[PDB]
């Protein structure tokens, strides 16, 4: 008889918004993930919080693996995502459970879909992104870190994600992930300490305390063969003096007068310290078992080569770098090297007390990069602060004779498509305690007073003193291809409990 | 949670009564709380007796005193097209029909049957006094009723009702029929053909002082009515019954009819002066006497009024069954009518069958006096067959959505013809072709023909499955006919208007 | 036992039935599986839904055979024929367990209703010319309408037509389709296709070698046709196979029954009105067990009524009453549930894809009827 398992199955999948629900806008609470062995997480990410935690009801984690395709999409507050998409499923059982047939509800959520996006092509606002202008560029990293971090650690990583987009981009707008990849994770000091670092960081040193802690110009040398001697007595150690031989005469070959400048040494393997007193008089650097993935990031921005013998060297293969200063801190000596032939990559230095505050700052400038990176590559970007809620709302709310599209009950989804785009500024004023039907005084009815005025104006909501506000002035900004994908992919995801009759148990026993 | 619940007690109760009906038709015993055995096949007794739990299947219990008022017989037909109306039904219901255009169906259905009534009416013939037009109706009994012998008990029942008949040839317009003026009484032992008529009512009672007949007495009179200081009660009673006995005796009173107390001192006079007495007369034997006899009632002691008495032409008090008993047997010429048929048998449930049997009988004379007429309806099933071919024409005369429940009203039909073949174990499949085959195709251009002429008769005729009806003179009466669809549609209209059952402080 | 097993065995096939009447047309909707190792699958198709399933009744894994044998020939939209496998055991319920109708003359019933559904079958044949590209275009689009490939198989579809005629030819008309070799190249863009007409490695007009990351290109004169697919995506394969590979049985329908049946679940309407007719001129026994067949064909295209959210009682007085008064040719618009007939609906079945569904379900229907009981336990 019928299903009457669609609303069972939503029942216990309406458990996943409530839990989600406070993890809507910059007031929002981290989420703390714990395992057996004591690790512990907290982070609002989407895809870690829904991995670990395991719901008895299947139907909700099935789809939570559809969140696995909003990194690339979004990255940064999936939520919404899900809470736009439950309280859809609820303006649904107001009417299906009253003899509406669900595919016939269907069809009018999927009119308004493409709909939405042609009204949202009017709605984007396009900006020049070659004059690369700081006043924007700021905006956008605040529009992440403000949802991600607190006020202290926002002007802190501001201006580390600011030059990291600017360290990486062209004229013809090449960028690439890949470029920038590794991030220094240390800790000591406090979260509020990072710095960016103009240059890649490498988590060896030497084993020599009396190396020259600072060097204005280091010239860097990939060395492929090891200094030191490994295997067939008195003739093994003659053979590394003659390769010391050659050093010697290429550090006062290339510069004989003023002392300058240093040398660096990059072996795959040990190093005698003994050998090493040498390079005490002549500031030559040099390095043991370094990784090979680390060598070939040298290559590309120091601009060194790897050299076999030490038999034969030239200043050709000979990279430069403009500041290089080494830091220890305890065991573990570090080498920070900036300003190289080919600065445009570099790396950004995070310290704390523990993994368990490094982990808010990591996935925080990861997506943060790529977030500010889509509006280099996207010129169109749309309004935040929740603008796009009661405008998308309202296009759809009128129709009449004019544009509709839809008759009985295909008519009857395009306005509860209206009403499911109000949870989401509704969740943001209930997480800090605030009534959305006195914002909507305010903000919505703000708009109808504009219209008025013959003028495009987008207000948004502001949840310091819970009142409207500018998101220009604000500095609330999200990307085109963002909202474009997640809005559209969040009716096809609906859509599968929407496409669901029953739940059925059964399968290989 | 009532509509599979009641359908699982509606084939339960539904097949119960499939085999009641019907020549090959079965019976079934009912034992209650104390251990009385009842063997009827009756559903109207059966229900009775039994004790249902289930409030809801109880609306086509309570349905059948609806047919026994109107009419008395029909209803195992009731029960059987009752059920199978709402057996039919549950194929609309899981096909998503709502119970609006159901209920609809049915009524606008009931009508279209009564309209082919008036149509298909055959055999008016219209006799009322003819001994055979008494077999006629008696005999058709035998599918619902106890099929046992229709032979002696028909020829019973025809010369009682024509002794008690008030004949007034042509027009008399006679009023008020007597449905108590037929009486059966169980007599353990013998046979059937021992039994007979009497033309007066006879009565289970013992004679004691005198036994003698009396009736001999040409015009005779009976009268009917409603420490020496410790001796003026005795000796004051002694010298007034003397005196109130005496003068009953002075007038010729030979019987007399006490509905009292009577005590020692009054039966001690009744034996010296020779009057007979009745013992304590139940409550429908008192008003049966004092209306055939015409005799008030005097609660006086004394001696009642000579000029009103009542009066037996030939009466004996001699041996019947074996033992003596004094009876009211009389004669037509000088008293009125209820005589009675008295029933020899040595089974006393096959008794109780036979008198509901008659009991049935007395309403077939009902069903012709109060209306215009009787009239008939083919027997043995060929009635139904007959409206099979008109409601499925209806179905195309009113297209919409109630040719669902026009259709399901035709498939219920068929219940009656499976009630032969499923009481008598034959095929059912089998004698279906033979059903169809009275009317072929379409009816032929002749009038009344094999179809309306003839009808289901299984003997040894099985093979062809055909038989005439005139010559067997198997019909069904048109009057329980119409009131057996009107109870039938308004029994399964209720219960698929039943809601929720209500418990009030309980 | 007895009776008794035959009940739960057309109780097994009714729920597996109710399950796959969603399942047809653009509409269908989609069923959710939950297995006892925590796996779920969702998706409309109910041939993997049959496969992953381990059924208890013995009876239901029988269909999981039939589905395999109607996936042979099309494959889209034959798995809800088993449908009409099993309204005709839910029709037998008063016949059957009821009125204890014999099987074999129920079967012998179906032997007569299967002969004169194929000659209802040739009353509604539309025969039409294969030699039209234009008209054999929007006949292989009917099965595409399901997919978003719609717009896509203006570059795809045409690809498919050309390759088959080449392989068919004639002889009748039998020949082997399969010689052709497809080869799915990932990546790039799906309106990109290449045209290539002889053998894929006598006065030939030039040969050269084009740069594709999988292997290179190689040409032979012969005196055979080979298909290069490029995807729009990655996983996309899969489903361009469907389309493509799988929409064959079309261009093979199409040569061996050019007639042309209403499409979309409107065959069975003509054919439903039709078979009450041919009931009421046999006058015998089997009669009601013959006529009660239509009563299963009118539950088929109350699937396109469930799914367009409409009342199947009242909307099919008035569609019955268009097949059996005014014409065969009128059909049932499954997306709005609306009276629009076939005509200008577009879209036309041939006569093979309802002759395969009648006689495997006939077939199907009489081996559930043969089998008494079910016993189990016998470790073999």
């Amino acid at each position: 008889r019928r299903d009457a398992a669609l609303k069972v199955n939503v029942t216990s999948a309406e458990g996943l918004q409530s839990v989600l629900e406070t993890n809507l806008g910059p007031k929002g609470t981290l989420k703390m993930l714990v395992d057996g062995a004591g690790n512990i997480k907290l982070t609002k990410d989407g895809k870690v919080l829904l991995t670990e935690m395991q719901i008895q009801s299947p139907t909700a984690v099935l789809i939570a693996r559809a969140a696995a395709a909003q990194d690339e999409i979004t990255g940064d507050g999936t939520t919404t995502v899900v809470c736009l998409v439950g309280e859809l499923l609820r303006q649904a059982h107001r009417f299906i459970q009253e003899g509406v047939h669900p595919r016939i509800i269907t069809d009018g959520f999927e009119i308004a879909r493409k709909e939405s996006m042609k009204f949202l092509d009017e709605f984007k606002i396009s900006k020049t992104n070659l004059s690369n202008d700081r006043e924007f560029l700021l905006q956008v990293a605040r529009s992440s870190l403000l949802t991600k971090v607190d006020a202290d650690l926002t002007e802190v990583l501001t201006p580390i994600v600011t030059d990291a987009v600017l360290s990486v981009y062209d004229a013809q707008a090449d960028n690439l992930d890949l470029h920038m990849v590794e991030i220094m994770q240390m800790q000591h000091l406090s979260p509020k300490d990072t710095t960016f670092i103009k240059g890649l960081v490498l988590d060896h040193g030497g084993r020599h305390p009396d190396m020259p802690t600072r060097v204005k110009n280091a010239y860097v040398l990939i060395l492929n063969v090891s200094l030191e001697y490994e295997k067939t007595a008195a003739s093994e150690r003659k053979f590394v003096d003659a390769k010391l031989k050659k050093i010697i005469d290429l550090k006062n070959e290339v510069c004989g007068m003023d002392p300058d400048k240093g040398f660096v040494i990059i072996n795959q393997k040990g190093i005698d310290p003994m050998s090493l007193d040498v390079f005490a008089k002549h500031n030559i650097l040099a390095l043991r078992r370094a990784k090979r993935r680390n060598m070939e990031r040298l290559q590309l921005v120091t601009g060194g080569e790897a050299q076999n013998s030490v038999e034969d060297l030239s200043p050709q293969i000979l990279g430069f770098s403009g500041l290089v200063y080494q830091e220890t801190i305890g065991e573990e000596k570090f080498t920070y090297v900036t300003e190289n032939t080919d600065p445009k990559s570099c790396t950004i230095l995070i310290k704390g007390s523990t993994h368990y505050a490094l982990a808010q700052t990591k996935d925080a400038v990861r997506d943060g990069l790529r977030a500010v990176a889509n509006v280099l590559k996207d010129k169109n970007i749309i309004p935040g602060a929740g603008a796009f809620y009661i405008a998308l709302s309202r296009y759809l709310r009128s129709a009449n004779m004019n544009k509709l599209g839809a008759k009985g009950k295909t008519k009857t989804g395009i306005e509860a498509f209206a009403e499911a785009l109000l949870v989401i500024p509704k969740t943001l004023v209930k997480n800090s305690g605030f009534d959305p039907l006195d914002v909507l005084a305010m903000v919505e009815d703000e708009l109808d007073d504009a219209q008025d005025s013959d003028e495009t104006r987008y207000v948004g909501v502001d949840l310091n003193i819970g009142d409207s506000c500018d998101p220009t002035i604000e500095g609330i900004w999200d990307s085109y291809r963002v909202l474009r994908n997640a809005i559209t992919g969040a009716t096809g995801i609906a859509s599968n409990l929407l496409l669901c009759d029953e739940l059925l148990r059964a399968g290989r026993s | 949670g009532q509509i599979i619940k009641s359908i699982a007690a509606i084939r339960e109760l539904h097949q119960m009564c499939l085999t009641s009906m019907g020549p090959c038709g079965r019976n079934k015993i009912i034992v209650n709380h104390l251990g009385k055995i009842i063997i009827t096949n009756d559903a109207a007794t059966m229900l009775r007796e039994l004790d249902i739990v289930h409030p809801a299947v109880k609306v086509l219990v309570m349905a059948t005193e609806q047919q026994k008022i109107d009419m008395g017989d029909g209803t195992n037909l009731v029960m059987i097209l009752a059920g199978e109306l709402l057996n039919v039904s549950e194929k609309l219901i899981s096909m998503g029909l709502s119970a609006v255009e159901i209920i609809q169906g049915y009524n606008m259905a009931r009508k279209f049957t009564l309209k082919e009534l008036d149509e298909m009416v055959v055999g008016e013939i219209t006799d009322k006094n003819d001994k055979n037009e008494l077999l006629k109706m008696i005999k058709p009994v035998i599918s619902s009723k106890k099929y046992g012998s229709e032979d002696i008990l028909s020829e019973l029942v025809s010369e009682a009702v024509s002794h008690v008949l008030p004949v007034a040839q042509q027009a008399g317009e006679i009023p008020y029929f007597n449905v108590d003026s037929i009486r059966v009484v169980k007599i353990m032992g013998g046979s059937l053909s021992n039994s007979t008529v009497i033309k007066g009512m006879v009565f289970n009672r013992e004679p004691e002082g005198h036994v003698k007949s009396l009736s001999e007495d040409k015009k005779h009179k009976v009268a009917v009515f409603t420490a020496q200081e410790m001796l003026d009660f005795s000796k004051g009673e002694e010298k007034q019954i003397d005196a109130m006995m005496k003068e009953i005796a002075d007038m010729g009173v030979e019987c007399i009819v006490a509905g009292a107390g009577v005590g020692e001192l009054a039966l001690h006079y009744l034996n010296r002066y020779g009057i007979l007495v009745l013992k304590v007369p139940s409550k429908f034997e008192l008003r049966r006497l004092c209306r055939v006899c015409g005799a008030t009632p005097l609660p006086r002691l004394g001696a009642p009024t000579p000029e009103e008495l009542g009066l037996v032409e030939t009466v004996k008090t001699m041996e019947i069954g074996g033992d003596r008993v004094t009876v009211f047997k009389q004669e037509q010429g000088e008293i009125s009518r209820t005589s009675t048929i008295i029933l020899r048998g040595a089974t006393q449930n096959n008794l109780d069958d036979i008198e509901r049997a008659i009991d049935d009988g007395v309403a077939a004379v009902k069903g012709l006096m109060k209306p215009s007429g009787g009239k008939l309806l083919p027997g043995a099933g060929a009635t139904e067959i007959e409206l099979i071919s008109r409601i499925t024409k209806y179905g195309e005369r009113t297209p919409g959505l109630l040719q669902l429940a026009i259709k399901q009203f035709a498939v219920a039909f068929e219940v009656v013809p499976r009630t032969l073949a499923e009481t008598a174990g034959l095929d059912v499949n089998e004698v279906l072709p033979n059903l169809y085959a009275a009317h072929n195709v379409t009816e032929p251009g002749a009038v009344k023909t094999d179809h309306l002429y003839k009808g289901v008769d299984i003997d040894g005729e099985s093979d062809e499955g055909v038989k005439d009806i005139r010559e067997e003179n198997i019909y069904d009466m048109l009057a329980t006919k119409k009131f057996a669809i009107n109870v039938a549609t308004e029994a399964a209209t209720t219960v698929l208007s039943i809601d929720q059952i209500i418990m009030a402080k309980k | 036992t007895g009776r008794q097993a035959q009940i739960s065995n057309i109780t097994a096939a009714k729920a597996v039935a109710d399950v796959i009447r969603t399942c047809l047309g653009p509409k269908a909707m989609l069923k959710m599986l939950l297995d006892p190792m925590g796996g779920l699958v969702l998706t409309n198709d109910g041939h993997a839904i049959l496969r992953e399933i381990d059924v208890a009744h013995p009876a239901a894994k029988s269909m999981l055979e039939l589905s395999r044998t109607q996936d042979e020939e099309v494959g889209d939209g034959t798995t809800t024929v088993i449908i009409l496998a099993g309204e005709i055991l839910a029709q037998c319920a008063p016949y059957l367990i009821e009125k204890n109708i014999h099987p074999v003359i129920i079967i012998q019933a179906l032997k007569k209703a299967l002969t004169d559904a194929l000659e209802v079958i040739k009353q509604v044949s539309k025969p039409v010319d294969v030699e039209n590209d234009a008209a054999m275009k929007k006949l292989i689009q009917a099965s595409i309408g399901t997919k978003y490939v719609i717009h896509w198989s203006e570059k795809m579809c045409e690809l498919a037509l050309d390759a088959v005629k080449t392989v068919r030819k004639d002889l009748f008309e039998i020949d082997i389709k399969r010689y052709v070799r497809v080869e799915k190249i990932p990546g790039g863009d799906v309106l990109d296709s290449r045209v290539l007409k002889g053998v894929l490695l006598t006065n030939c007009g030039l040969f050269k070698v084009e740069m594709i990351g999988d292997e290179y290109f190689s040409f032979l004169d012969n005196c055979a046709c080979t298909i290069m697919l490029r995807g729009g995506s990655k996983d996309i394969l899969n489903e361009i196979d469907r389309n493509l590979q799988d929409a064959m049985a079309v261009a093979r329908n199409v040569m061996l029954s050019p007639s042309l049946s209403p499409g979309g679940g409107a065959t069975e309407m003509a054919v439903s009105v039709k078979l009450a007719e041919k009931a009421k001129q046999l006058e015998g026994i089997q009669q009601w067990p013959y006529q009660a067949v239509a009563d299963a064909m009118e539950c088929i295209p109350r699937t396109l009524i469930q799914n367009a959210g409409g009342d199947p009682i009242r909307l099919l007085s008035q569609l019955r009453a268009k097949h059996a008064q005014g014409n065969f040719t009128t059909g049932i618009d499954g997306d709005k549930g609306k009276i629009v007939d076939m005509v200008s609906y577009g879209i036309w079945e041939p006569e093979v894809i309802k002759q395969q569904s009648v006689k495997t379900a006939i077939e199907s229907a009489c081996l559930l009827l043969r089998v008494d009981d079910i016993v189990s336990g016998v470790r073999k």
